């Protein structure tokens, strides 16, 4: 994967502890959340998740704020199979499982709270962007975004950079994915010597930063002494 | 020779081959670039048709359909009527992911087989 879709859970409201056939949770609703990511569409939904689903473990009952982990992690990760197309689907469902918190998904007495539906334009950076869904039983408070993986980088993520310091390059990787080099280091992948100041041009060489090697028929120190 | 200076050169698992003075890497499919860095895009040829949405991945391109299309481009729209599901010798009509029974008069239904 070159790019992850993340999504950050901030908040949940359910004051009166309520499933949406109408029957109150009992003694309360112990809620996990899925998540269902696919391409931008229209029309009234039809099919599987396409960019991927994922499911948390129980984070709270009845009303709660969700506060991040780094290592029932928050933000969610949906790490993508393909490049970012730029706009998207989205499906959250607030759920409650009379179950153990394992894989709350796997439980057979679930029952639906609430789901909420959203679609529109993303582009790969770090700004979260913030969204809230309130109706009169529930209320919902989050926020998305999607990145780059480790390595990758450009607004499409589709460019690969790997810091080296041998042979083939020494630099580092600047936001864009093009190297950054080191000092002493010159061309694309910073494979190029920069040859000692007054290096002649065509008579002179290195191979190591800072020195002057002379070509055949030359002398001196900058090698722009004919023979 | 030259591959054998350092750790391989090609990104993505790509294929180290000395040339004269020099080198090149031979990428796995998909990927471009002198060190293979970069994903090509296989939806640059813009494949998909009836506004499905183009996929660019690995090697290859996907292309999801919009419903009542299928083929590899999108291409075909589905006959929904191919099955002869109308009843009584209603009408099937072919529609976008869907299908309209025209019953004859007195019978009534999605496949018009009523009184
Ligand atoms: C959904 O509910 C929340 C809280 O119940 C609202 O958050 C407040 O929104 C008002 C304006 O709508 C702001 O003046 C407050 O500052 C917000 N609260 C906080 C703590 O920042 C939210 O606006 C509601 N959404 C809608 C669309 O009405
Ligand atoms: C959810 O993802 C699993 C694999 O992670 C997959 O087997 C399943 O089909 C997906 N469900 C939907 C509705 O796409
Ligand atoms: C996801 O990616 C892997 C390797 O990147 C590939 O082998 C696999 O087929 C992809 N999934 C699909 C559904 O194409
Ligand atoms: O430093 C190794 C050099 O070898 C030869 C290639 O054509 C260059 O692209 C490369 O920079
Ligand atoms: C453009 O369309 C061709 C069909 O010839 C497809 O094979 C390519 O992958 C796409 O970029
Ligand atoms: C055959 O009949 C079925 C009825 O379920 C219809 O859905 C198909 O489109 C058709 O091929
Ligand atoms: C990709 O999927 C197709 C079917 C359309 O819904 C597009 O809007 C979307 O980008
Ligand atoms: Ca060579
Ligand atoms: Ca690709
Ligand atoms: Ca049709």
């Amino acid at each position: 994967s070159s790019s992850i879709f993340q999504l950050r859970l901030q908040e949940f409201a359910n004051e009166r502890g309520m499933l949406a056939n109408g029957r109150p949770c009992e003694p309360g609703c112990r809620t996990f959340f899925r998540i269902c990511l696919k391409h931008y569409q229209a029309t009234f939904s039809e099919g599987p998740c396409t960019f991927g689903n994922v499911s948390t473990p129980v984070l709270g009952t009845n009303s709660f704020v969700i506060r991040d982990k780094n290592s029932g992690r928050n933000p969610l990760q949906l790490p993508l199979n393909f490049t970012w197309p730029g706009t998207f689907s989205l499906n959250i469902q607030a759920w409650h499982t009379p179950g153990d918190d394992l894989r709350p998904e796997t439980s057979p007495g679930n029952s639906l709270i609430s789901q909420i539906i959203i679609q529109g334009s993303l582009a790969v950076g770090k700004n979260w962007k913030s969204d809230e869904q309130n109706n009169t039983l529930t209320r919902l408070r989050y926020s998305y975004r999607v990145v780059c993986s480790d390595n990758y980088y450009g607004d499409s993520c589709s460019r690969l950079c790997k810091k080296r310091d041998d042979h083939f390059g020494h630099y580092e990787c600047q936001p864009d994915g093009s190297p950054s080099c080191l000092p002493g280091w010159t061309g694309k992948y910073c494979d190029q010597p920069i040859c000692l100041s007054g290096c002649h041009e065509q008579n002179g060489y290195c191979s190591k930063p800072d020195e002057c090697n002379c070509r055949p028929g030359w002398q001196g120190p900058l090698c722009n002494e004919a023979a | 020779d030259e591959c054998a200076l350092g750790a391989n050169p090609c990104e993505h698992a790509g294929k180290c081959l000395n040339t004269l003075g020099s080198f090149e890497c031979q990428c796995l499919q998909g990927y471009t670039g002198p060190r293979c860095e970069i994903d090509v895009n296989e939806c640059i040829s813009n494949p998909c048709q009836n506004d499905a949405t183009c996929l660019d991945q690995i090697g290859e391109f996907q292309c999801i359909c919009m419903p009542g299309y299928e083929g590899v481009y999108c291409e075909i729209n589905t006959d929904e009527c191919a099955s002869s599901p109308c009843l009584h010798n209603g009408r099937c009509v072919d529609k976008i992911n869907e299908f309209l029974c025209q019953c004859p008069k007195g019978f009534s239904g999605h496949l018009c087989q009523s009184g």
